[PDB]
């Protein structure tokens, strides 16, 4: 019923993603964060049949589900901080955010 | 815990005037239960 | 009793379309609950009319009602044909939680069956979902008294 | 015997009554006290200390109750029936063991009798567990007895599971001619009993609270917290495209009427109107005072350094006031069953005896020292000799509390009486009737027969039939025959489970997206704002089912805000349901057929995924069925057998179901006076009044309910060859004619004994 | 069919991440700038970040009513708290490459009045000179009585530490091929 | 120790719900008997049923007569049970009749009663409240202090 | 209509449950006319008379600025002028203002200027949301009037408000045949044998409804114990 | 009222201005408009 409101949308997520990560092909100083799950029991961002994105980070221990969601109207930028001295560049602003999460 | 003085005992449910006044306990009086008897008569 | 569902079970099915017959007495949104009282208040006495007359003499809860000793013709006909529909203090039965009464029924469903009328004779018996809206009748009559 | 899948689902209740019986809630409690909840107490209450002569220092390193260390047998033990005629209490000694400083050299020493605890029956630390009818025969106790009560000089009382309203869990409230309130109720476990309220006065949002000496409106106590920007206010409470923006609309000009503007200047308005608790130091700073007055308030969440969590848990408190004022449909009932937290009995005796125990070793302290202010006595003292004045307030604090049941706590300062009563020996239910009842709390809204009635979301939890009349009529209720009372686990492991799941975190998310999504709920606390729940959810289950995590949780997720939720907190019902996974369900009836082999037990079910726990939260979302000829492709969770939401008292009605509902209730409170039979050893007990029939007979009519608790095999009462008609007018109001032939036959020749006792007393003289 | 392959090179460089609260990220669809920092300030052991910015001149200043009551002019401070969390590595994107480095906090900039704060100190300095009116050896720590810890006496240490004025700039080339280099 | 017998005023039960003082005891020759000889051990009259609304004794009488006539005990459980129409076969059998209303004689005047008794066993366990602990006696006897009152 | 019907009527209490007034009109049909009526005693809120409120600023005025519905005066069938509007502003006590500074600006429009520390915003938006909660015409002690049916052709009034004597007062209505509930508002208005015919029509009425049947003679010792 | 100030979003305020005019302007930042 409305889980199949869903699928759909999550399919609608992968089109939309894979946009944001070819046109950022340019290397053009674009940065992305996305969370990995810790604690483990690297890998390659794929493609599967008609529009699916998996990554498999372990040697074995695949992570099938990725979506990029999150509403942020905020401007976010990543500096790198080193031993607390002349130390302070702005790398870039951030464009997207996504996530992972391992199947079960 | 709180003591009990004049006042309190002469107002309240039963203290007075409800229990010891007005209603009392009287003497020759007897309490068993009740069962049908159709062969006696009314009164 | 299929028959009153009948035209029971399309009249709930107006809320797409959004009729509302607006009688005097502000009603706003219980037309179509208070219209089922007395559609299930006509089939709880008209089956308690059709096991009166076709009844033979010699009917032990017949002659004890044609008196005026004990009984009604209210109270054998939930023995024989229907116990009718459950109140709760003015009110039909109201949602338990989540807009339904009972884990055993559906998500927002405003049909009889779910919410009070229980269809089934004491001689038959009771199912474990109507049982329990006759142990609210049955607990409202001891609370009453107090 | 071809077995099948149809009418044989009932064959695993013996199944689950064999391993895991009916006196479940009383016995596995007083058993995780004994433990390892003894093991927390002194752990918190270890190193008892001098001031003079600092260098003394005693220390209690663990904690047992039984046997010793040097000869580590059983034990030996009065006997609970030998007990019991002799007017002693049925108990067994603590032991502790300590290091302390002697002298020259510490010593450690073990094995010091500090009390005598009293256990109650058939638990693990008595003798009678796990005996098989020839070590229970020489002990003259009966084998069908329920267990579970103590035995203090003479009287055999039992304390009863009382409940509450849940504890660190928000409730909202209406009321017209008063506005309305919002009651959020916390009880840290370290002296803390604290109550916030969210008032309304005249259209205005308010924070009071029973240690500030005015009210606060809450614009204030959010820029205390840091979220001080004044949009990001309604950007948390109201949302967008609304008329929430309308009705906080004033609460945001009393930041400019106060004139505070900034996270700085919002903390000293708060504690310039703090009653101030006499510290007898008051190094108060104007500045530490308020920072800790966003610290001893709503005990749910403690911070760090940021303030940030607490401040959006407060946000989300006045949100569900000002949708109450929008319409007062959304509000809560405080009489809805998930929010009522059941609580035993040894998770409430160990509210008693750390109070007892922390009165121990502080009379025991001011002895040392007393004889430490003296310059001779400071060499060859020792501290062991003068133990045993103070070990007598253990004993006699705990028979006092047990016998008078009204408990004089200080931590709490709290007076529950009534907490235990005499359990009725008048026939064999009336005493296992009482082991599962429930005893309420009576807050005082005597007028209102709304918790007077009884609730639709009761369906299996506690039985439905049994209830008393009268002067108590609806607050004293009975728990069902299939039901189990939840243990709270940890939430840390499972916070860091759920980020794994894919969520994000708090500190990250944009308040303007917040409501757009869901949010997970942890006891009451937003951390994450989920995304997607339903696939969230039902890869949690699969973790359950297939067991990452433990069983006793609760993914109640409803709709009419946007909010899903998790519950472990423990001490709150549930029955287990077997999971239906699509329009077939997951019975296997060859899982069946080897459990009637013995190998395969009702355990071993849950281990797999074919059954599961479920409260009646997690009966919001799920779509129970009752027959396996009502499964619908849309179905979850067939209803494992439909008779048990009735207990073990009122089971033994013939045909409940033809039945009328008053005439169910009729009978509960009349069969716990039937007189029958007792117990076997009933020729051997002297009691104060015990009712005896001379030829009882097991009933004709049986029913599934009395074979699975053994009534037939002591019965009570008899079957007569009723003809029903009237006859000679003597029979008009339900009164009723036997002959005089039957009688001398002996029809109801009962037998009625009578204690009475005296005591040789001892004079002064 | 297609895949694309990362790997984690990122250590010795603990970078940290705000979150503008103010600023939004597109103003009618189209994407917008970041104001230039003056200067920044970082507290250590407590974290904070002090990014001071210039807001424009006499057009949408009111300088008068700046001037006149706290005499602090054109710099705007807004203040971060250090937030720490696992996962959520920063990613660039090379051509059919994704490279990864971890992300040690996250602050999130709420604005800080700074001199409004500072407007009362001098009018609390001048309550006592208008009414003046008119000794430290040690005690024992008593087993029978408590002192200040956990959250207040945190800001009793983070009131008082060292200053460190940032050279602020923007480069990040040195930062990029030092990671390309490294498999 | 003191054992007891049943007089009147000794407050008897049905496990339904209907409380009963026994009334009268009569003798065994005026109670009725059916064609074999078997005296009903309790009388109760019909004049419960309509308003009590008891539909389970009216079936534990039937599915107890037809197990003591096929020698097994019968199950009356919750939302299930024994059945009826099962259990009519197995009384029409023995060669009683079909709903377990049988005809019988009366004791006072011999001859049969224009109607038909419905007749079988019934569990009727006995309760507390026996009248031999409940009759009181005042007179003339103590008085309280304060008050001089009984 | 229960014992909670019988307990205030004996108590005499002053704040009583639902008082409904009852009503005979002057004529039998409604030829508009009927509802025309429950127009001048409902308590008709200007709210339902206004579509459009919102402040003005050229440079220097602080006024807001309130628009009518005219339509609507032809809709529901009442009847008003346009500056009874701008008297029963200056009629409201709670929103303390000056007595006259108000002044129309065209037909269906009409505005209410401020003027005085801090007065200048806080005042102009406390009045905002304190307009549009004002009488402007109608009784102001009734709650909602509500118009019936009888058994015959005839329709009478039924008004849920304690005031009586306001009620007799206006047009349309006749003050010979008007009953009522609350007994002692009758001994105000009517005298003193009013109240005690009252107190008989009300207990005997409550018990016609349940059946049972006292006399009439045991409420009518009932009524002169009182009065 | 959407009474937003940039750069702090916290409120507007309509202050009595020169010559008497309906000036809004805030508290706690240097910000004007008319
Ligand atoms: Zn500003």
């Amino acid at each position: 019923k409305e889980a199949a409101a869903e699928l759909e949308l999550l399919n609608a997520d992968h089109q939309h993603i894979l946009r944001k990560l070819k046109k950022m092909n340019n290397k053009p100083e674009r940065f992305m964060v996305f969370q990995l799950p810790t604690r483990l029991p690297v890998g390659s961002i794929r493609v599967h049949k008609s529009g699916k994105l998996s990554v498999k980070i372990g040697n074995v221990v695949m992570d099938i589900g990725k979506g990029a969601e999150t509403t942020f109207l905020q401007d976010v930028i990543a500096l790198s901080i080193a031993d607390d001295a002349s130390s302070a560049e702005l790398l870039g602003r951030v464009d997207g955010k996504i996530v992972v999460t391992p199947q079960i | 815990k709180p003591i009990r003085g004049f006042c309190q005992r002469l107002k309240g449910k039963q203290g007075r005037f409800r229990g010891n006044l007005s209603g009392k306990r009287v003497d020759f009086s007897g309490r068993t239960v009740i069962s049908p008897d159709p062969n006696l008569s009314i009164d | 009793v299929e028959i009153a569902y009948h035209k029971c079970d399309e009249l709930i099915t107006l809320f797409n379309k959004g009729e509302l017959e607006t009688q005097p007495g502000c009603n706003e949104e219980q037309t179509l609950e208070a219209k089922i009282g007395g559609l299930l208040s006509k089939v709880r006495e008209e089956v308690g009319d059709v096991c009166i007359n076709e009844l033979d003499n010699w009917n032990a809860p017949l002659i004890m009602a044609t008196c005026g000793s004990k009984g009604s013709t209210l109270n054998v006909s939930q023995m024989v044909a229907v116990v009718g529909q459950q109140i709760i203090s003015g009110n039909r039965v109201p949602d338990g939680f989540q807009d339904r009464s009972l884990p055993h029924f559906p998500k927002n469903s405003k049909t009889p069956q779910s919410k009070g009328f229980v269809r089934n004779s004491f001689f038959s018996g009771l199912s474990p979902p109507e049982f329990l809206f006759h142990a609210i009748s049955g607990r409202e009559g001891l609370v009453d008294t107090a | 015997d071809e077995i099948n899948t149809a009418q044989d689902k009932w064959h695993l209740l013996p199944a689950f009554l064999k391993v895991k019986g009916l006196v479940k809630q009383h016995l596995d409690s007083f058993n995780y006290f004994v433990d390892t909840d003894l093991k927390k107490i002194i752990k918190a209450n270890q190193l008892i200390l001098s001031d003079v002569d600092p260098e003394f220092y005693l220390k209690y390193v663990d904690i047992r109750v039984g046997k010793k260390s040097s000869s580590s047998t059983k034990d030996y033990l009065t006997p609970p029936h030998e007990c019991r005629l002799r007017d002693m209490t049925y108990s067994a000694p603590i032991y502790v063991d300590i290091e302390y400083t002697r002298g020259r050299n510490i010593i450690m020493h073990k094995d010091v009798e500090i009390g005598r605890m009293p256990i109650m029956l058939r638990s693990n630390k008595c003798i009678l567990y796990d005996a098989d009818e020839s070590k229970m025969a020489k002990l003259n106790e009966c084998p069908l007895d329920p267990g579970g009560y103590f035995i203090v000089n003479g009287t055999e009382k039992v304390i009863l599971v009382q409940e509450q309203l849940s504890k660190n869990r928000i409730i909202v409230e209406a009321d017209e001619k008063k506005g309305i309130v919002q009651a959020s109720v916390t009880s840290s476990t370290h002296e803390r009993k604290s109550k916030t309220y969210v008032i309304t006065k005249n259209g205005k949002i308010y924070l009071k609270h029973n240690s500030i000496a005015e009210e606060i409106p809450i614009a204030i106590v959010l820029k205390a917290c840091g979220i001080l920007s004044d949009l990001e206010i309604m950007q948390l409470v109201c949302g967008n495209d609304s008329s929430y923006q309308d009705i906080f609309a004033v609460n945001l000009e009393e930041s400019s009427k106060l004139d505070i503007y900034t996270q700085q200047q919002a903390l000293e308005y708060i504690g310039a109107k703090v009653k101030t608790m006499r510290r007898q130091k008051l190094t108060i700073l104007q500045e530490g005072i308020e920072a800790i007055a966003t610290t001893v308030i709503a005990h749910l969440t403690v911070e760090a350094l940021d303030f940030r969590e607490k401040a959006l848990y407060i946000a989300m408190m006045t949100r569900r006031v000002v949708m109450a004022m929008y319409n007062p449909k959304m509000i809560d009932d405080r009489d809805y069953v998930g929010n009522k937290r059941l609580e035993l009995a040894g998770q409430l005796i160990s509210l008693l005896f750390e109070d007892l125990f922390k009165k121990f070793n502080n009379d025991f302290k001011l002895s040392i020292d007393k004889v430490l202010k003296k310059p001779n006595r400071a060499m060859e003292y020792d501290a062991l000799l003068s133990i045993n004045v103070h070990s007598n307030n253990i004993t006699s604090g705990l028979n006092r509390a047990i016998s008078t049941g009204n408990w004089s706590l200080k931590r709490f300062k709290m007076e529950r009486a009534g907490v235990t009563h005499v359990l009725s020996r008048l026939s064999y239910i009336s005493a296992l009737g009482m082991m599962t009842r429930i005893s309420s709390q009576f807050e005082k809204s005597r007028k209102v027969s709304g918790p007077r009635a009884l609730q639709p979301s009761q369906f299996g939890m506690l039985c439905t039939a049994d209830t008393p009349e009268g002067e108590a009529c609806g607050l004293v209720k009975n728990l069902a025959l299939m039901t189990h009372i939840t243990t709270d686990d940890e939430e840390e492991p499972i916070k860091k489970l759920c980020y794994v799941l894919g969520v994000e975190d708090i500190t990250l998310i944009d308040s303007a997206s917040l409501h757009l999504n869901y949010g997970v709920y942890l006891n009451g606390t937003l951390i994450g704002s989920i995304r997607f729940p339903t696939k969230f959810v039902t890869q949690f289950r699969h973790l359950r089912r297939t067991g990452k995590v433990s069983e006793f949780i609760s993914i109640y997720s409803n709709s009419h805000q946007m909010a899903v939720h998790i519950a472990t907190d423990g001490g709150r019902i549930c029955r287990p349901l077997i999971i239906v996974s699509d329009g077939q369900s997951r019975v296997k009836d060859i899982h069946l057929r080897k459990l009637l082999d013995g190998e395969l037990d009702f355990d071993d079910f849950l281990k797999l995924g074919l059954v599961e726990y479920l409260d009646v939260n997690e009966e919001n979302d799920s779509y129970i069925a009752l027959y396996e000829k009502d499964i619908v492709p849309s179905m979850t969770h067939l209803e494992i057998e439909p008779f048990t939401i009735l207990g073990a008292v009122a089971g033994l009605i013939p045909y409940p179901h033809h039945n009328q509902s008053p005439r169910n209730t009729y009978q509960c409170a009349m069969g716990k006076q039937a007189i029958g039979a007792i117990a076997y050893n009933q020729f051997k007990r002297i009691d104060t009044l015990l009712y005896l029939m001379t030829y009882p007979q097991q009933p004709m009519v049986k029913t599934k309910t009395i074979e699975l608790i053994d009534y037939d095999k002591l019965p009570a009462g008899q079957n007569a060859t009723v003809a029903v008609m009237s006859y000679s007018g003597y029979d008009i109001e339900d009164a009723l004619v036997l002959n005089k032939s039957s009688i001398d036959r002996g029809f109801g020749r009962c037998e009625t004994r009578r204690k009475t006792t005296t005591v040789l007393k001892r004079y002064a003289n | 069919i297609e895949e694309f392959p990362l790997k984690i090179s990122g250590e010795e460089e603990s970078l940290h991440v705000f979150q503008y609260a103010n600023r939004p990220r597109l103003v009618g669809r189209k994407p917008a700038e970041h104001p230039f920092i003056s200067a920044a300030r970082y507290k250590p052991k407590s974290h904070l970040w002090e990014i001071d910015i210039p807001l424009d001149e006499q057009a949408f200043y009111n300088k008068d009513k700046a001037e006149s009551e706290w005499n602090g002019v054109n710099v705007q401070t807004l203040k971060g708290v250090g937030v720490e969390n696992n996962g959520q590595y920063a990613a660039f994107v090379k051509d059919m490459q994704v490279y990864l480095v971890p992300i040690e906090r996250v602050a999130q900039l709420k604005p800080f009045f700074k001199y409004i704060d500072d407007a009362n100190v001098t009018r609390k300095q001048e309550d006592a000179r208008r009414n003046p009116n008119p000794m430290s050896v040690k005690s024992v720590n008593d087993p029978s009585q408590n002192r200040l810890t956990g959250s207040l006496l945190a800001h009793k240490v983070a009131d008082e530490e060292a200053n460190i004025e940032l050279t602020w700039a923007e480069g990040t080339f040195e930062q990029f091929k030092d990671t390309i280099v490294k498999e | 120790r003191q054992n007891r017998r049943p007089e009147l005023g000794d407050k008897f039960s049905s496990r339904h719900g209907q409380k009963g003082v026994c009334g009268i005891i009569v003798k065994q020759e005026d109670m009725p008997f059916n064609d074999q000889g078997i005296v009903p051990d309790i009388i109760m009259n019909p004049h419960g049923f309509p308003s009590r609304m008891t539909v389970g004794k009216m079936i534990e009488l039937i599915s107890g007569k037809a197990g003591v006539l096929n020698g097994t005990l019968e199950y009356g459980t919750c939302f299930g049970g024994s059945k009826l129409e099962d259990m009519s076969k197995i009384l029409v059998d023995q060669g009683f009749n079909y709903s377990g209303k049988d005809m019988l004689y009366s004791g006072i005047t011999g001859e049969c009663l224009q109607a038909y008794i419905f007749f079988g066993p019934i569990y009727y366990q006995k309760l507390k409240h026996m009248v031999l602990d409940k009759m009181h006696a005042r007179a003339r006897g103590p008085r309280a202090v304060l008050t001089r009152q009984p | 209509l229960g014992v909670p019907r019988i307990k205030e009527i004996i108590n005499a209490s002053k704040v009583i449950s639902t008082p409904i007034i009852n009503a005979v009109l002057v004529n039998d049909n409604d030829e508009r006319a009927a509802r025309v009526v429950k127009g001048r005693v409902e308590k008709t809120l200007l709210s339902d008379v206004a579509f459009y409120v919102q402040d003005v600023y050229k440079d220097n005025l602080s006024f807001i600025q309130v628009r009518i519905d005219l339509g609507t005066i032809d809709k529901l069938q009442l009847e008003l002028t346009i500056e009874d509007i701008a008297v029963a502003i200056t009629r409201a006590s709670k929103l303390k203002i000056q007595a006259s500074d108000v002044n129309i600006i065209g037909k269906d429009r009409i505005a209410i200027n401020v003027f005085p520390e801090n007065d200048v915003f806080y005042r102009m938006q406390q009045l905002r949301r304190a307009l549009p909660d004002v009488v402007v015409k109608g009784l102001p002690d009734i709650s909602r009037a509500v118009i019936n049916i009888r058994d015959d052709g005839k329709r009478e009034l039924l008004v849920e408000g304690y005031g009586l004597r306001d009620v007799m007062c206006t047009d349309g209505v006749i003050g010979s045949r008007t009953t009522t509930n609350h007994v002692l508002e009758v001994f105000s208005v009517l005298g003193i044998e009013a109240a005690r015919y009252s107190i008989i029509r009300e207990i005997n009425y409550t018990m016609s409804n349940h059946g049972m049947s006292v006399d009439p003679r045991h409420i009518q010792l009932l009524g002169d114990v009182m009065t | 009222m959407l009474s937003f100030c940039p750069s702090c979003n916290n409120m507007l305020l309509i202050t009595s201005g020169d010559s008497g005019v309906y000036t809004l302007a805030c508290r706690s930042c240097p910000y004007e408009f008319p």
